[PDB]
């Protein structure tokens, strides 16, 4: 299968108790539909914003999901896609160091 | 601008 | 980097039931989108997506949407056609794909022109680099080659591949100079991360860079090191993030350096590890 590719970061370096960016590039799936969610302590994050459909020169579609956020020592943040490809849903913490 | 595929279809 | 160039990426899905499907083309004009239709909007029509096409009046944005309708319509018979050759539910969700583009040379004229197609996100038919030939790429896709070769498709695109897109990129690239001429550096820095077994991780950072072209290495006392190294990734606003990893012993982590190449530079970075 040509499962959703996934990475979470931030916008800027990451400091805790300063307003940044939380990102969820999602890439490389097909079909183009598809289910992203931001979550904070496992719970859906809402007024998530993201682009445009786009796709690459292999044909796959990719999209970028992003909220505003302030990273903190304690609070757990984490990217969910749901896709027709998985047979489950994929989950991919933030790491601030990646 | 664009292409335009004509009048035949795949 | 490289040659200029201009590219159309044309998506139509079919939805199930009675629902016709919906169509998207986006330009982009040297790897950036600058215009946009997308047939789920409230009034669908080409949008400017890089402010310097508001360069163009009201003439430009409606015959490229009477166009973009056409397409649409194109793209529509084209997934009723590829139901009946792959011998397909007719209610169902099926994805048609076209790029289409072209490179220029440092005479203005054509370098190479792209014309292809996916079904199912997987290749269909596809112009050759001579703009004469198609290869099919499975069997129902002979079905097409036929009929295009009797159409002579490859004429029609060959010229519209040399002329047109040649001479609108031509065009875009005038009116987009301020913009597609600016470039962002890539800020560079060097992260540590200790594991087990006297061993650490050095990670290259190069962060708010365009275009997105950039090439990062590892050397040891000088020697080329072959190293993790993530895909390309937006910030989020318009600029692009990367970086390259190296496991190296505890106590020589001076002995490595990180080089970033990009074209805002007026030289590489050279950068390693700073301890506080």
């Amino acid at each position: 299968q040509r499962t959703p590719k996934i990475q979470v970061y931030s916008r800027h370096p990451a400091e805790n108790g300063k307003s940044n960016f939380l990102n969820c590039y999602v890439s490389g799936f097909h079909p183009s539909d598809i289910e992203v969610d931001l979550l904070k302590n496992g719970e859906r994050i809402e007024k998530v914003e993201h682009s445009d459909l786009s796709f690459s020169k292999d044909w796959s579609f990719y999209l970028l999901y992003y909220t505003e956020f302030t990273p903190t020592e304690k609070d757990e943040y984490a990217c969910r896609v749901n896709h027709v490809t998985l047979s489950q849903p994929k989950i991919v913490k933030w790491d601030r160091d990646m | 601008s664009g292409p335009d595929n004509g009048a035949v279809a795949v | 980097m490289g040659p200029h160039s201009m590219r159309y990426f044309e998506t139509a899905v079919s939805r199930p039931g009675l629902e016709e499907p919906r169509y998207i083309s986006v330009g982009y004009v040297d790897n950036k989108e600058f215009v946009r239709f997308d047939s789920d909007a409230e009034n669908p029509r080409y949008e400017p997506r890089a402010p310097w096409m508001e360069q163009e009046g009201p003439e430009y944005w409606e015959r490229e949407t009477q166009k973009a309708k056409g397409q649409e319509q194109w793209f529509r018979v084209s997934l009723r056609n590829l139901l009946g050759y792959y011998n397909q539910s007719a209610g169902g969700s099926h994805t048609l794909q076209q790029m289409s583009g072209c490179d220029l040379g440092s005479d203005w004229r054509l370098l190479r022109g792209y014309l292809q197609f996916a079904y199912e996100g997987r290749d269909y038919i596809a112009l050759n680099e001579d703009l004469k030939t198609w290869t099919a790429a499975d069997m129902a896709a002979q079905i097409t080659r036929r009929k295009w070769e009797q159409s002579g498709a490859a004429e029609h695109y060959k010229a519209y591949l040399e002329g047109e897109c040649v001479e609108w990129l031509h065009r875009y690239l005038k009116n987009g100079n301020a913009t597609l001429l600016r470039t962002d550096s890539p800020k560079a820095h060097v992260t540590h991360h200790p594991r087990s077994k006297g061993e650490v991780t050095l990670r290259c950072w190069a962060l708010g860079f365009y275009p997105a072209d950039i090439t990062l290495t590892w050397q040891l006392n000088g020697e080329e090191l072959t190293m993790e190294l993530v895909e390309t990734r937006p910030a989020g606003d318009g600029t692009f993030q990367k970086w390259a990893s190296v496991v190296v012993p505890l106590g020589k982590e001076q002995n490595y350096t990180c080089r970033v190449y990009h074209e805002g530079l007026p030289e590489p970075l050279t950068l390693r590890w700073e301890p506080p």
